[PDB]
RNA sequence: CUUGAGUCUCGUAGAGGGGGGUAGAAUUCCAGGUGUAGCGGUGAAAUGCGUAGAGAUCUGGAGGAAUACCGGUGGCGAAGGCGGCCCCCUGGACGAAGACUGACGCUCAGGUGCGAAAGCGUGGGGAGCAAACAGGAUUAGAUACCCUGGUAGUCCACGCCGUAAACGAUGUCGACUUGGAGGUUGUGCCCUUGAGGCGUGGCUUCCGGAGCUAACGCGUUAAGUCGACCGCCUGGGGAGUAC
């Protein structure tokens, strides 16, 4: 993640690399592992994946 | 024998070797019946990231012909030979002439 | 698995006529052939229990393929272990 | 794709992050992205390309 | 003091706290402000709009160095990731690079269990 | 004799297996600078760690384990199970033309081999996680859930135990019986003249038709209709216990 853009202001944009980590690629962590549990659940969403 | 397409980084302050080096290479290739139907000598080039400080390298392609005994010996060679970091031996993969 | 340039050549040998890949002749000697190669490299590492299986695949075929010269042309099945030492 | 040396041809697929793109995104057509993500890999440990921004 | 003008400030946000810590140019502490240390803590900090009073209370603790135009690093998803961005450009101190660090491991170390509330 | 099954040729994909190296991210620890009164944790807290200078921030080093993104109803394997990269040794599968073999096949009590996780023996290894255990907290009690720590183990080599909701809770082989959309992997062909248009195979998801079914549902990968062989069931508790 970078970030430099001139043009003086300081609307946002720190939405940009956001959509690709974030408190979800580390909320995908920090806790115990899913060991057996995601072969179900990641498996389980394809359910949904469909309709 | 078996095709090949080695990859060795020399550290830049050490460039003066690379040439020579070839040598030895090129002839542990010929007693032994093989072949180097390539060589792009990449020389000098930025290194991504930092491998053990410097942040650049000498790649020399090679893809030989001999048998893996003598190919092996190379890796060997290589380890010992601080002269070279990083380092990379796939096998045949169809011998590639030219390009690259 | 055994050269491409190996098979070829033990076929011309045993097949029971000039180049046949078929025959128990030329079966049991491929066979053989790759179980005695492998023989070696079992010697190594000894944990691969897949790599082995196949090992007996093919190996309780021989036995097997064997049988048949028995169960039909007999005169040749101990004319053709006695090529490779086989069953003993 | 078919090899590393590609470097130029192939960070298109990386992104930014030097994270390989899935497909949903770019559509490199499965059979192919095998050696794609397998190149890549292979070929940031020769420095061709980083492994991450930041390192 | 020295006068750098140009140094950063890493924002370190738990899930429980955030320290904003506005270090030089070759990484040197130069003032650090915590959210728990802020007055107010428990269920009061944490929260954004509080932990952020602690990262633009810097100034009043830092500026005292005397910086203009700086970058800043993010690494923690903690509620003031952002939060305590705006507290800068407001403070009035400049911006220039702003990269997110946190820490994301390829699958090596192992996290903890429990967690059952 | 050749359609079953098998060999030869050429290729095809894959986390199949065993061994040997190697890479980058991160935690922990140790060291040094900067810098200072908090950090950490929770519903709150407290234990714990801080002025003997932590936390954060930066620089150097050690080590172990795991391989983000890719990655997927994806793939491979008898099952268990198998993910970075490279090399070596090596098993199976599949398609293409023919060539060769000529029923050499199916199943299988006993017998033999493989066996998740925990566990056991010997010697190594030890970063992170965590039975046991010790504090802190909650509670009327709390030998728990929660927090702070933390030993065995989890890792490796060899040997042992052989169990699991070892699950599709569906033995294997073979033959047949509307179809629809998708996945993946060979191969023939069409201005290839496009991405693509038409075929034909291997494996694979979702749907569903006749039929089957007590119903739920299964439905060409059947729980449909047939055949060969094997394993097993015969009310619940006592008990998968006792001898
Ligand atoms: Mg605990
Ligand atoms: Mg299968
Ligand atoms: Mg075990
Ligand atoms: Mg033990
Ligand atoms: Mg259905």
């Amino acid at each position: 993640i970078k970030v430099r853009e001139n043009e003086p202001f300081d609307v946002a944009l720190r939405r940009f690399k956001r959509s690709c980590e974030k408190a979800g690629v580390l909320a995908e962590v920090r806790r115990r592992e899913f060991y057996e549990k995601p072969t179900t659940e990641r498996k389980r969403a394809k359910a949904s994946a469909v309709k | 024998m078996r095709h090949y397409e080695i990859v060795f980084m020399v550290h830049p302050d050490q460039s003066e070797q690379v040439p020579g080096m070839i040598e030895r290479y090129t002839a542990a290739i010929t007693g032994a019946e093989g072949k180097i139907h390539r060589l792009e000598d990449w020389g000098r080039r930025q290194l991504a990231y930092p491998i053990n400080k410097l942040h650049k390298a000498h790649y020399v392609l090679m893809n030989v012909e001999a048998p893996q005994e003598v190919i092996d010996e190379l890796e060997t060679t290589f380890r010992f030979n601080d002269a070279v970091i990083r380092s990379m031996v796939m096998r045949t993969k169809h011998a590639v002439t030219e390009a690259s | 698995s055994l050269s491409t340039e190996a098979t070829a050549k033990i076929v011309s040998e045993f097949g029971r006529d000039a180049n046949d890949t078929g025959s128990t002749e030329v079966q049991v000697a491929l066979l053989t052939a790759q179980i005695n190669h492998l023989q070696g490299h079992f010697a190594e590492h000894k944990k691969d229990h897949h790599s082995r299986r196949g090992l007996l695949r093919m190996v309780s075929q021989r036995r097997k393929l064997l049988d048949y010269l028995k169960r039909k042309d007999v005169a040749r099945y101990t004319r053709l272990i006695e090529r490779l030492g086989l069953r003993r | 794709e078919i090899d590393y040396k590609d470097i130029a041809t192939l960070k298109n697929y990386i992104t930014e992050s030097g994270k390989i793109v899935p497909s949903r995104i770019t559509g490199t057509r499965a059979k192919y992205q095998r050696q794609l993500a397998r190149a890549i890999k292979r070929a940031r440990y020769l420095s061709l390309l980083p492994y991450t921004d930041r390192h | 003091r020295k006068q750098v003008s140009d140094g950063v400030a890493h924002i370190h946000a738990s899930f429980n706290n955030t320290i904003v810590t506005i270090t030089d140019r070759q990484g040197n502490a130069l003032g650090w402000a915590t959210a728990g240390g802020s007055g107010f803590r428990g269920s009061r900090k944490s929260t954004p709009f509080a932990a952020q009073v602690a990262a633009e209370r810097c100034a009043d603790a830092v500026k005292e160095y005397g910086i203009k135009n700086l970058e800043v690093m993010v690494k923690g998803p903690g509620p003031g990731r952002e939060s305590t961005i705006r507290a800068l450009n407001a403070a009035g101190f400049r911006i220039t690079n702003i990269t997110d660090v946190t820490p994301i491991p390829h699958n090596g170390c192992r996290p903890p269990k429990k967690r059952r509330v």
